[PDB]
């Protein structure tokens, strides 16, 4: 993408290192920013028998789609709508971690712009 | 598998048949023992292209030191038929 | 395979045998009927230009010319035949290729089941019995007196008589055995 | 867990049939590679009711037949882990050789040796699925140097073929 | 049957099932097939041979051994003590290596139960692999080919001499 | 039986790319002796063109026909 | 050039006798000389044979020789969801809570 | 593993593209195709590279057995350069041929 | 030149079908693993399919 | 089995049946790539948009001004 | 026996007299024999042949021993094992051995090269890590239950 | 261009200049070197060929060969400053060698073992 050309072929101080993510604090800029929440109990993943790699914070809508394919079973296509909701779900944190991403992209760039005028 | 097998008159029809469509041979003084070099006036470089134009007729090849020895129709049917355990 | 090669090449053998391996890779390189064709005459043109070159000492110069021509347009995967040495059927039949001696060791019982091909095996090794002792005759009759010698062997020259050494020859395995 | 390990074992049974015919007298009176083909095909319709189970409960086993030997404090027992991988891949690859061994029929008809290439056919499917279902290494490796010989020997089939035995 | 307490097994937790599609569940229907075709007959000669084994009813016995004195107190060059005693530690020796197959066996038994689950619910019988296994070397590591009931003790009499060097440092 | 050989004489390279080839070689003063041992090639059941379209848009027609018929089940049944 | 006249001759003995002994290798009427129901069914009987009474062989081994010893047929545990109902014990799961709901 | 994978299946793919024996291509494309198999293991994709092999085992197998029936019918002819119109000369073969090479290009909904 | 032997055409008509239904029928029915990402660009989710047709 | 007569340098007769069973499998291919290509077309050409980064909001992202 | 002394290997020739002989023992012309340097290491008179592989015998001749290429009689290379048709090849390749090697070594030293240009430049997407409940599953990825862990919180951007 | 032979690609007959010569005295051996050959030949298929034959053919050529790589090696051998120098490193210089890579590292794992950061965990099988 473009923010690889960036990071090389160019200045990499106002880019973030993808495994130095989030390098400021996370309460700067956000008030009462508010801890992410999660449905799923730990009881409820232990029993549905999901993978470590599965147990993020779209774990509820993958449990409903591993109950519907066991009582839909042998029609298995009869689980779109949650395969959908499992997908929409982890769509949507992905685009948080797009987020995080971006928000550090920008607060480097806060540095740099505050640090010349320091100097 | 499903090719029949060959026969002495079927590699003599085949034989005659390649040398047919060869614009340096009329093919009305064609028989099976007219010499390649005397009666049909071919030379060397000839005798080459016939051999390998019965190569692929028959796909499969014949060695150059046996290839050199064949000036008539019928020394190259005979030595297909012997290669190819053809005997009636 | 059947004919023995000779002590050496002579300068129209060489060139003809360039030729024949020339054409061949050619017809690698072209793959289509029609181009071979077109390359094929033009391949052809360049052997008759020289065709007639009277020097001999030129002539053993452009086949050395011609054959490094060769080595540097040679087609590196060329076509083989599938039966021809490095061919991918070469070789395919030789564990079926069972020699005629083996019969000489099968079981009475064995032989039960195929009573008339045995009576003509005997008279085959009735036939080659007789014979052996006037084909070696023969070879030694028609030794040359000056050393030079060749592998090609005589035919019989009276009647009755088999051609010497023609055994290993009439009674060899088929191509296709079984 | 009767039904699926049944199964599991009925698949090896079903293909050593053919082993264990090749080494009797009734091999020659019956048509070898069209037996040998029915013995696949019914080991693959077998390989469906595991498969089936697993796609419905998704649940594993590790299924123990023989104590083979052992060795003060590390016993070797024949055992199978008969997964998301293995059941999958027995059923793919059942499948996969009924459909080889069927074409070998028409394909290698001429060579006069037809039974003993569909038995080497046979043994290999064995030895694929001893590797593919092992639960331990050292019955890993039994199938992994198996089918190592076994290519060894079809590899080289026409074995008066100098570039083949290379 | 086997040892519950030897070779524990947690009880099993099986859903309902709650079937919503109105498709026809093949495993059901082939299940009650082979219950009546496989099964069933298998267990009427099941219960012929357990008839013919109770008109025969034999009985065997686990072997008992009584203690003899250990290699401490053999005096040296005694091999008639030496025998026994060295006789004894290796009965005790081979029982010891079947009580790690037991913990082994264990072991895997619950990673294979737990499945997903193992790197949190396998704790007790990893914990008590890792004790049995230090206990085990303790006794056994590095005796050699020929071990045996004198090099075991030169082992532990060198282990707790160093035991008491640093404990008395302390 | 015996199997009986096409009439030598129908194997004429007019028409062919053959042909084309003739000409080229004519221009320098060359031509094929072969050209009609090759002629079977490229006339009869083996003269047209195959497109690469053709290969591989083959069965495409009942298949978008077949698509349709079953399209509009799918738009009656609900 | 091509063959000499002698090796024009002996080619041609030596063809009269190859093309004799290979028509020998042809085989007699006779010889060799040996000594001495639908579809579906032949589907019927080979699974009787080869699937059914194996299956008793096995399924036997299976109940009576592997699952009457400790640890030799391991199962992973089902998976349980909120709402099912436990056969052994008759517990019922609570369900889970409220997201709620999203659309796409 | 990342990088075995993506070393093999990029040399044994220039080598497929010049080959004339029909079953070194195809032979070529197996190799090419393990090493996107270990790709996916590089990648932690575990599953994905086991799913690749099951796809994998179908038009694989029918792309040596439609070549094996071409080899058979053509007098166990290998080479491609004394092939060609089998479209037409042999419809069925023609038809699984181009059914296997559609699927191992990722033809969308194939295998 | 014989392709009518069915022990030639119906093997290979079994494995048409799985080449054409098999990796549906599976994809459908294993147990969700590993988490995809299917979030990316155009550019991104195509890559697969605009490589081959170049090639 | 049919015994197909041997050609020579023609073009040989088809049975039905080779070319019946040639077209009903390429058919069935492109019916399923169509009528798979109808109902999941998102699986080839994508489902979720994809976000444009830079027109995030500072307020999206708690950017503090400078 | 039928292998009298005068029929085996023997010793280095010394004289152009035991020359003779011993090519006449081996089958070949004076002037094409010559033995191995008499260095000491037990080659003797035995003939030294030149170092090519069968795989370069003409494959169409009928040779007596037709797997090996050899005819009955003619003196067998000291290496013939090393260099039956199964084993090493020496015969003509299409490119000079020298040109394969630059070329062959030239590929792989250059992919490893830029294997590790890869390695320093990866390829990445602008996202974020991954994020995990409970302390990043620190009770199921076997964390001690005892021992509290430290708090790992993840917020909503 | 050009073609660099080297000892396991060799130079084609076809490019080699021996192969062109025509020299009386060349010629000369390629028929004397063919009448060897042809006279082998005879012997060879006289045998082959002989009906009473009951054994197998004697090859004392082969037999020449084995006698060569095997008896005849240890009175044709002669202690010379390089077969004493190179007996002398093949035969102790690997020894040496694997002596050190194995004294050294368990050298190394002893003393690891004596001040305890040997992690010796589950191994309890040697
Ligand atoms: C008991 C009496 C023995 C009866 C022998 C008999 O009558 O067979 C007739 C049968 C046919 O007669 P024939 O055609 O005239 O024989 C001519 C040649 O021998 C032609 O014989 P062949 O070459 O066709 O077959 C012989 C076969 C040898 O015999 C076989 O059939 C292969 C058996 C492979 C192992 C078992 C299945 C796996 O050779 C092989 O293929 C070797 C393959 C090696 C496979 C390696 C796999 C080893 C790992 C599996 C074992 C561990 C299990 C782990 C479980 C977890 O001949 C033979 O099978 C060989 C007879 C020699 C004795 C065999 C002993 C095998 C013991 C098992
Ligand atoms: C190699 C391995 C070979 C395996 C060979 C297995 C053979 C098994 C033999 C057991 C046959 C038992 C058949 C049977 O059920 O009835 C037996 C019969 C018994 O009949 P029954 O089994 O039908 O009895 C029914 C059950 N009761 C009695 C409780 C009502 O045996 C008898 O002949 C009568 C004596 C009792
Ligand atoms: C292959 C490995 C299994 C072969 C051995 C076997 O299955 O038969 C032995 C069986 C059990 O007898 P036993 O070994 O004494 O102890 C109980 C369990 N091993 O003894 C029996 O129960 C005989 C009946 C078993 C026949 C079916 C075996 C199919 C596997
Ligand atoms: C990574 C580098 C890979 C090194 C592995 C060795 C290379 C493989 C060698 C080989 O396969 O030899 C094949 C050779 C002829 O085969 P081929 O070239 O295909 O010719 C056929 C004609 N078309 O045929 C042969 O000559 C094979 C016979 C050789 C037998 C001697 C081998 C001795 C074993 C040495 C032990 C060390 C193993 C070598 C690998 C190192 C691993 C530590
Ligand atoms: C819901 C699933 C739907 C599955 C669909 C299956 C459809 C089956 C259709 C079978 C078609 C048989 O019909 C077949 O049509 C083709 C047209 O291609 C004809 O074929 C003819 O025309 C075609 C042009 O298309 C030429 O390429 C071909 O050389 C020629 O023979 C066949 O002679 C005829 O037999
Ligand atoms: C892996 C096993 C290792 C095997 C041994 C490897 C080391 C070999 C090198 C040994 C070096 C000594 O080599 C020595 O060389 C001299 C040189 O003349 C030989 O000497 C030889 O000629 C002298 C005359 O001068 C004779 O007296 C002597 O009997 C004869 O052998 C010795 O016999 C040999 O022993
Ligand atoms: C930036 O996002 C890095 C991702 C790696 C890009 C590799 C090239 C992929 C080719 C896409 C085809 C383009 C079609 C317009």
């Amino acid at each position: 993408g473009a923010h690889l050309t960036r990071r090389y072929l160019w200045d990499a101080s106002v880019e973030p290192d993808p495994e130095k993510i989030p390098s400021f604090p996370p309460d700067l800029g956000f008030p009462e920013r508010k801890e992410r929440v999660m449905v799923a109990t730990q009881q409820e993943m232990m029993d549905a028998q999901l993978t470590l790699q599965q147990r993020d914070y779209c774990a509820h809508y993958l449990i409903r789609l591993l109950k519907c394919k066991r009582d839909s079973f042998p029609n298995f296509l009869a689980c779109k709508h949650e395969q959908h909701d499992w997908d929409y779900c982890e769509h949507l944190d992905y685009v948080k971690r797009m987020k995080e991403f971006e928000r550090e992209r920008r607060l480097l760039q806060r540095k740099k712009r505050r640090a010349l005028k320091e100097a | 598998s499903d090719a029949p097998p060959l026969t002495l008159d079927g590699i003599k029809d085949r034989v005659l048949y390649v040398l047919k469509l060869y614009d340096k041979i009329d093919p009305e003084k064609l028989s099976v023992n007219s010499h390649f070099m005397k009666d049909l006036g071919l030379d060397s470089l000839d005798q080459v292209e016939i051999i390998m134009a019965m190569e692929d007729e028959f796909g499969f090849e014949i060695p150059d030191i046996d290839a050199e020895k064949l000036m008539c129709p019928q020394e190259i049917v005979d030595y297909i038929a012997d290669k190819k355990d053809v005997y009636e | 395979a059947f004919c023995a090669p000779p002590a050496y090449l002579t300068h129209q053998q060489k060139v003809l045998r360039l030729y024949k391996r020339a054409l061949r890779h050619l017809e690698s390189w072209c793959i289509h009927r029609d181009k071979y064709r077109y390359f094929a005459c033009l391949m052809r043109a360049r052997f008759e230009e020289h065709k007639n070159e009277k020097d001999m000492m030129r002539a053993t110069q452009l086949l050395r010319e011609a054959e490094e021509e060769f080595w540097q347009n040679q087609h590196p995967q060329p076509y083989i035949f599938p039966d021809s040495p490095g061919g991918t059927s070469f070789e395919r039949y030789e564990c079926y290729k069972v020699p005629e001696w083996c019969l000489d060791y099968w079981h009475p019982s064995e032989k039960a089941m195929y009573p008339d091909y045995f009576s003509k095996r005997e008279q085959w090794k009735k036939l080659r019995m007789e014979s052996w002792d006037r084909e070696v005759k023969q070879l030694q009759e028609e030794t040359s007196p000056d050393g030079i010698m060749t592998e090609a062997l005589p035919p019989a020259r009276r009647e009755g008589d088999l051609p010497p050494l023609w055994w290993h020859i009439v009674t060899r395995p088929r191509e296709r055995p079984t | 867990m009767n039904i699926f390990t049944t199964s599991i074992l009925l698949i090896f049974i079903l293909l050593l049939s053919p082993i264990l015919i090749s080494m009797s007298n009734l091999i020659k009176h019956i048509n070898f590679p069209l037996y040998t083909t029915t013995s696949i095909k019914f080991s693959f319709i077998i390989s469906l009711l595991p498969l089936l189970m697993f796609f419905h409960n998704n649940m594993e086993y590790m299924i123990t037949t023989w104590h083979w030997v052992t060795m003060n404090s590390m016993e070797l027992k024949m055992s199978f882990k008969t997964d998301f991988f293995s059941i999958l891949f027995t059923s793919v690859a059942l499948f996969v050789t009924w459909s080889i061994m069927q074409f070998s029929s028409w394909y290698m008809h001429s060579d006069p040796n037809i039974n003993r290439f569909i038995k080497y056919l046979t043994l290999f499917l064995i030895t694929m699925l001893i590797l593919t279902s092992a639960n331990n290494m050292f019955q890993l490796f039994i199938g992994w140097e198996g089918v190592g010989i076994m290519s060894f020997l079809l590899i080289g089939w026409w074995y008066g073929r100098t570039d083949a035995n290379t | 049957s086997w040892d519950k307490d030897v070779y524990p097994e947690p009880p099993s937790r099986t859903p309902a099932p709650s079937p919503q599609t109105s498709l026809p569940n093949p495993i059901t229907y082939l299940t009650k097939a082979y219950d009546l075709v496989v099964d069933w007959p298998v267990t009427l000669v099941r219960e012929f041979i357990e008839r013919q084994h109770a008109k025969n009813r034999t009985y065997y016995y686990h072997r008992q051994y009584r203690r003899v004195p250990d290699i401490t107190e053999c005096k040296e060059g005694d091999v008639l003590c030496i025998y026994e005693a060295e006789m004894q530690w290796r009965r005790d020796f081979k029982v010891d290596q079947e009580i790690m197959n037991i913990i082994q066996e264990r072991l895997k038994a619950c990673q294979q139960r737990e499945g997903e689950n193992y790197q949190q619910n396998c704790a007790k019988e990893l914990e008590q692999f890792t004790k049995v296994t230090k206990a085990y070397q303790d006794r056994y590591l590095d005796l050699g080919a020929y071990y045996s009931a004198r090099k075991c003790l030169a082992k532990q009499k060198q282990r707790m001499l160093e035991e008491r060097k640093a404990a008395r440092q302390e | 039986g015996k199997m009986e050989l096409p009439d030598y004489r129908q194997w004429k390279i007019e028409g062919t790319p053959l042909e084309t080839v003739q000409k080229k070689l004519a221009a320098r003063g060359l031509r094929d002796p072969w050209a009609r041992n090759e002629a079977w090639r490229y006339m009869g059941g083996f003269a047209g063109n195959i497109t690469f379209p053709s290969v591989i848009l083959k069965g495409f027609k009942w298949g978008f026909a077949a698509f349709v018929v079953a399209l509009g089940a799918e738009y009656f049944l609900d | 050039s091509g063959y000499t006249p002698d090796e024009k001759l002996r080619l041609q003995q030596l063809r009269e006798l190859r093309r004799r002994w290979l028509k020998d290798q042809e085989l007699s009427p006779r010889e060799p000389v040996l000594p001495p129901v639908f579809k579906a069914y032949r589907s019927s009987l080979f699974a009787v044979s080869h699937v059914l009474i194996p299956m008793w062989f096995v399924h036997y081994y299976v109940k009576y020789h592997m699952a009457t010893k400790p640890y030799t047929i391991v199962s992973s545990k089902p998976r349980i969801f909120p709402g099912d109902t436990i056969l052994e014990t008759g517990e019922v799961i609570p369900p889970m809570r409220d997201f709620p709901d999203q659309h796409h | 593993m990342l990088c075995l994978g993506a070393l093999t299946t990029l040399f044994t793919a220039i080598c497929a593209l010049t080959q004339n024996d029909i079953k070194k291509i195809i032979a070529f494309s197996t190799s090419s195709q393990l090493g996107l198999m270990m790709v996916t293991l590089g990648m932690n994709q575990p599953h994905l590279a086991f799913l690749h092999i099951c796809t994998h085992a179908f038009f694989k197998a029918m792309l040596f057995m439609c070549s094996g029936s071409i080899i058979h019918s053509l007098a166990d002819e290998q080479d491609i350069r004394k092939m060609g119109n089998i479209t037409k000369i042999m419809p069925f073969t023609s038809s699984c041929l181009v059914i296997g090479s559609l699927a191992l290009t990722g033809m969308p909904f194939l295998t | 030149i014989n392709e009518n032997d069915p022990d030639l055409m119906n093997p290979i008509k079994r494995l048409a079908f799985g080449s054409i239904f098999a990796g549906f029928v599976i994809s459908y029915n294993i147990p969700p693993t590993s988490i995809p990402v299917l979030t990316m660009p155009w550019f991104l989710k195509t890559t697969a399919l605009i490589i081959s047709v170049l090639g | 089995g049919v015994h197909i007569q041997p050609r020579y340098r023609e073009f040989p007769q088809l049975t039905r049946s080779q070319v019946i069973q040639g077209e009903f499998l390429s058919s069935l291919m492109w019916f399923w790539i169509l009528w798979r290509f109808w109902h999941d077309s998102d699986a080839v050409l994508g489902h979720f948009s994809y976000p444009d980064p830079s027109q995030w909001t500072d307020e999206e992202l708690g950017i503090p001004p400078d | 026996f039928h292998m009298t002394k005068d029929m085996l290997p023997g010793s280095y020739p010394r004289t152009p007299e035991e020359r003779a002989a011993a090519a006449k023992k081996y089958n070949m012309r004076v002037e094409d024999y010559e033995p191995y340097p008499d260095d000491g290491m037990g080659y003797g008179d035995y003939p030294m042949l030149p170092n090519r592989s069968q795989h370069e015998r003409d494959p169409w001749y009928q040779w007596d021993h037709s797997e090996l290429r050899m005819n009955w009689g003619e003196p067998i290379h000291w290496d013939l094992d090393m260099y039956i048709r199964n084993r090493v090849d020496t015969s003509p390749t299409p490119v000079s051995w020298d040109v394969m090697c630059k070329h062959l070594f030239g590929f792989v030293a250059f992919m490893v090269f830029m294997f590790w240009v890869g390695h320093v430049f990866p390829s990445y997407q602008p996202v974020g890590p991954k994020q995990y409940p409970y302390n990043n599953l620190y009770l199921e990825r076997g964390g001690d239950p005892t021992k509290e862990p430290e708090p790992v919180v993840h917020y909503d951007i | 261009s050009k073609y660099k032979p080297a000892p396991l690609a060799t130079l084609p007959s076809t490019l080699d200049p021996a192969e062109y010569d025509v020299s009386p005295e060349t010629r000369r051996a390629q028929v004397e070197r063919l009448s060897i050959r042809a006279r082998l030949k005879r012997e060879y298929l006289l045998q082959y060929n002989d009906p009473k034959r009951v054994s197998h053919i004697e090859d004392p050529a082969l037999i020449r060969w084995t006698y060569a790589r095997s008896a005849n090696i240890y009175p044709n051998f002669r202690p010379t400053p390089k077969n004493s120098l190179l007996g002398a490193v093949a035969g102790f210089g690997p020894l040496i060698f694997w002596y050190y890579v194995f004294k050294t590292d368990r050298d190394r794992k002893e003393r690891l073992i004596q001040e305890g950061k040997l992690d010796r965990k589950f191994n309890i099988s040697y």
